[PDB]
């Protein structure tokens, strides 16, 4: 359903972690560079991949 | 049962749904008491007049 909704203030996000990693990077999830190096907010509203 | 015991040992990501629900349950609590007292007043005021 993403085309249809519109939105404004899109922001890009560029970094490679390993594999075992990519689960910390999400909304409410703890992990060393998760909570050391990048932090999403809980409120978060956007698609990762 | 207690916001301060449930709030320390919760964090607020995923501290929500506990937190959410207390909420709920106890804004049900008012509220009978809330109504319930209108009708005891209503009650009393018939009697006052």
């Amino acid at each position: 359903k993403l085309n249809d909704l519109c939105f404004t203030n899109v922001y890009a996000d560029s970094f490679v972690i390993r594999g075992d990693e990519v689960r910390q990077i999400a909304p409410g999830q703890t992990g060393k560079i998760a909570d050391y190096n990048y932090k999403l907010p809980d409120d978060f509203t956007g698609c990762v991949i | 049962s207690v916001l301060n015991d449930i709030l320390s040992r919760l964090d607020p990501p995923e501290a929500e749904v506990q937190i959410d629900r207390l909420i709920t349950g106890r804004l049900q609590s008012l509220q009978t008491y809330v109504t319930q007292q209108l009708i005891r007043a209503a009650e009393i005021r018939a009697s006052a007049n």
